[PDB]
RNA sequence: UGAAAUGCGCAGAUACCGGGAGGAACGCCGAUGGCGAAGGCAGCCACCUGGUCCACCCGUGACGCUGAGGCGCGAAAGCGUGGGGAGCAAACCGGAUUAGAUACCCGGGUAGUCCACGCCCUAAACGAUGCGCGCUAGGUCUCUGGGUCUCCUGGGGGCCGAAGCUA
RNA sequence: GGUUAUUCAGAUUAGGUAGUCGAAUGACCUACCU
RNA sequence: GGCGCGGCUGGGGGCCUAACCCUCGGAUGGGGGGACAGCGCUUGGC
């Protein structure tokens, strides 16, 4: 059931009222393939190195979620089907390395 | 892949034959609203108008479902992979909840068993149907429509399809199975993926009698004929071409573009 | 002239994110900057990288940028 | 991978007795797990050569194995090859 | 057509001839030169000095569009690179500023016989 | 380009900004670095999976080492069917150099390079060093793991060198 | 003045080849080798 | 010789729809194409 780290993407200029239809369609989709979601860090917009889909802001969100290891290479083409999303980028999770103690 | 032969007598041993593997072991074709005479050789004067083609094996018409928007958001489920004799693709008979059973042209990957539905709503998945201005672009889809409301016409040939290159206004982008690029409508409806029994192009007649049974009669080379007959008709000892090589009719077969500038469909393509 | 490891406090290499720390390894160009210019260890450098690259897909550290000035 | 678990199970259903975790008994029918395993794998991951090596050498390992085993004692051999289902 | 304060001045720097454009804003030329445009030839046109005279001529022309201001950026590790640009100093007109632009392949498309001298 | 010429360019090229397609390769990290039996392996993401090292000294009790034949893997080129095709590029064409130039340099260019499946089975396939095991100074830096930890301990990767070997 | 073809007379070589190079006449406007 | 205006415009770009064409569980309508195409007269060509 390892933990992964779902981030999101989303068409930063893009009002809060579309932003909520993706927004759940994230939610339903992660559940889905039921991705009883742990944590979240919702970050807002923010400016990025380089123009996504030819914009300088960018929608991020940070979905920390436990999981069947399977479907987990699915639900993200899932993620990836809206356009409205701009990059979907899962991880596998792992304790922290400090550096600089 | 593909059924192959050992040789125990010639012909035989280059001739390969599909594998209905993929055909859900269903002789039958669904006589329901579903077969339907069918018939024909040349023209409506007696005349040919189609040199070489007559004879070969007899065949029932399948009716195919091309427009599909008829039964919007009713689903159905995928009952039996088919073997049609008149197509180079595989068929779908589909039992829709209604009670209502169609045909499709069986798309690589559908199981049967597989749910299916066409309509705006439905999901990118593969056997779903719907308009264009709603497939994701880059998506590979195919058995499309071309003018709205129409049927089919694109991409139906085995194994073949078309990509969304792009949108733009009204219209949507497309990759034809010919590499031609056009603007099609966006309202086109067009079922999801790539079309059933790729495997096709690779079977090989072997003999001579089975281009027969396919009904395709023996073709004479013009070489072959008198100056009566075809431009290519000096027939004086195996012989040249005399000229730039020509149709039956005179027309350079050589490499001279038939295609009508002023067409209206024109400015629609780039490919 | 300066390590970039005496140069901040305590962090955690591996996340992907704290994109005012990692800015911190990118010279003026865009490079992920040489170990000869963050000191860190073999085992640290990577894990480092592995992220920074990480990020600059998301859109957060960047790829490369004009050189400036000359 | 495979269950930790279940990994004990196979320990487990395998032993002459309480702990014993290495008897050839055990490592035989706890290695087989592995084998019967990546021979599945492989036989969807054709083109992966390199881990069948693996798999070479895990049928090998087993093979001397079953060997010693049968060459020490042949009754409990004959359980063996048979509860676990092997030699065809 | 316009005349702009505001501009943008662009450096090729070939091995076998450097040459310039200046822009404006937005990017669109405004004009042009090189070492041909000077008046050279083929190896000659590789020269720091015909890289002198094309900057000057370049930005020369370009003063009589108005142009007064002109961000530089460079592309070439050419022979006659900063010369193009010490041009642009003698010329008169205020340089904003200097960037190298210098495209470079994060290892993309095999490159020539020649260039092959990685390994 | 040694300088050139063929080449491209007023039918508007080169330089520059924007938009789009497509293929291939993965800059900085990168290394005297790591991994694999070898060939060999480099953007990032997940999934499936092989080997390997250390700790605890818990389990089995000599179950080992090798290995003719066999079986598998096996760079590049090359072959078959089918895709794909940006850059590069044998063959080929042109320019130039030359006495000549079927070459070196330049302009152009096709298989090929890429993928799927199938075959080929070679190499300076090199450490030119078969694998396993025990023995016989140390010095130095380096990768990786364990331990109260200016250092002991195990596993790799190097350079210098005890004895000894060595034409 | 230029182009080309040839030729021997020289020239460069230790020498030869070839070439470059020079001259004449007719037509015309550094490379290899012993 | 230049600005503003309307009829006339000629050319070129764009958009429209209602002619005309295709099509849609028969529609005084919906959809697609569209002043193009098709067809009439006429021009010169192959
Ligand atoms: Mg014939
Ligand atoms: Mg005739
Ligand atoms: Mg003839
Ligand atoms: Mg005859
Ligand atoms: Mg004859
Ligand atoms: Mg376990
Ligand atoms: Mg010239
Ligand atoms: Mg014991
Ligand atoms: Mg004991
Ligand atoms: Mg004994
Ligand atoms: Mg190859
Ligand atoms: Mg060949
Ligand atoms: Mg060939
Ligand atoms: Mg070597
Ligand atoms: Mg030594
Ligand atoms: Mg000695
Ligand atoms: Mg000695
Ligand atoms: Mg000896
Ligand atoms: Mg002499
Ligand atoms: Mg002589
Ligand atoms: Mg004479
Ligand atoms: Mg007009
Ligand atoms: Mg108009
Ligand atoms: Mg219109
Ligand atoms: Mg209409
Ligand atoms: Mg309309
Ligand atoms: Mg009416
Ligand atoms: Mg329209």
């Amino acid at each position: 059931m390892r933990r992964y780290e779902v981030n999101i993407v989303l068409n930063p200029n893009l009002d809060q009222s579309q932003l909520a239809l993706e927004k759940e369609i994230i939610q339903r989709a992660l559940e889905n393939y039921g991705a009883r979601v742990e944590k979240v860090e919702e970050l807002g917009l923010r400016r990025l190195a380089y123009p996504i889909a030819k914009d300088p802001q960018g929608y991020f969100l940070w979905y920390q979620v436990e999981m069947p290891e399977d479907r987990v290479n699915d639900l993200a083409r899932e993620l990836r089907i809206r356009d409205n999303v701009r990059r979907v980028m899962v991880v596998k999770s792992q304790e922290p390395f400090l550096a600089n103690a | 892949a593909v059924k192959k032969f050992k040789p125990y007598t010639p012909s035989r041993r280059f001739m390969t034959v599909a594998d209905f593997s993929e055909i859900t072991k269903t002789e039958p074709e669904k006589s329901l609203v579903k077969p339907l005479k069918k018939t024909g050789g040349r023209n409506n004067q007696g005349r040919i108008t189609v040199r070489f083609r007559g004879g070969g094996h007899k065949r029932l018409y399948r009716i195919i479902d091309f427009k599909r928007w008829d039964k919007v958001g009713i689903p159905a489920k995928v009952a039996a992979i088919e073997y049609d004799p008149n197509r180079s693709a595989r068929i779908a008979l589909l039992h829709y909840v209604d009670g209502e059973k169609r045909y499709i042209i069986a798309p690589d990957g559908l199981q049967v068993g597989q749910q299916v539905v066409a309509g705006p709503d439905a999901p990118i998945q593969v056997g779903n149907a719907l308009p264009l201005r709603f497939i994701p672009v880059g998506t590979v889809v195919h058995a499309v429509e071309l003018e709205p409301k129409k049927g089919a016409k694109l991409a139906r040939a085995a194994g073949t399809s078309a990509q969304i290159q792009g949108r733009e206004g009204d219209y949507v982008i497309l990759r034809l199975p010919s590499g031609e690029l056009r603007k099609v409508h966006g309202e086109c409806y067009a079922t999801v993926g790539a079309v059933g029994n790729a495997d096709h192009k690779n079977i090989v007649l072997g003999k001579a009698g089975r281009s027969r049974w396919l009904g395709r009669r023996p073709h004479v080379r013009g070489a072959a004929m008198n100056p009566v007959d075809h431009p290519h008709g000096g027939g004086e000892g195996r012989a040249p071409r005399g000229r730039p090589p020509a149709s039956p009719w005179g027309w350079q077969t050589k490499g001279l573009k038939t295609r009508k500038r002023r067409k209206p469909s024109s400015r629609f393509i780039i490919a | 002239k300066a390590k970039v490891k005496a140069t901040l406090g305590e962090f955690d290499l591996r996340d992907y994110r704290n994109v005012e720390v990692l800015k911190r390894f990118l010279s003026e160009t865009g490079k992920i900057l040489p170990r000869r210019r963050t000191g860190l260890s073999a085992k640290e450098q990577r894990i480092l990288a592995k992220t920074i690259k990480r990020a600059r897909i998301l859109g957060l550290l960047p790829f490369t940028e004009k050189l400036v000035r000359k | 991978p495979i269950t930790k678990e279940e990994k004990q199970k196979v320990i487990q259903e395998f032993a002459r007795f309480p702990g014993d975790t290495g008897s050839t008994e055990v490592q035989v029918a706890l290695l087989t797990l592995r084998i019967n395993r990546l021979s599945e794998h492989l036989k969807v991951h054709k083109k992966d050569h390199h881990s069948h090596r693996g798999l070479l050498m895990m049928v090998g390992q087993r093979r001397r194995l079953l060997r010693y085993l049968q060459r020490e004692d042949p009754e409990r051999y004959r359980a063996l090859i048979e509860k676990l289902g092997i030699r065809g | 057509k316009r005349q702009v304060a505001s501009g943008r001045a662009y450096i090729h720097a070939s091995y076998n001839n450097t040459i310039v454009t200046i822009t404006d804003p937005d990017g669109n030329p405004i004009t042009w030169s090189s070492g041909g445009v000077i008046g050279y030839k083929g190896s000659r046109k590789g020269t720091p000095y015909a890289a002198q005279l094309a900057a000057l001529d370049a930005a020369k022309k370009a003063m009589a569009y108005g142009m007064q201001s002109v961000d530089v950026i460079v592309r070439g590790t050419g022979a006659g690179r900063e010369q193009a640009i010490r041009a642009l100093q003698a010329s008169g007109l205020q340089v904003k500023s200097i960037v190298d632009d210098t495209p470079v392949p994060h290892n993309g498309c095999r490159p020539k016989k020649k260039f092959r001298k990685a390994s």
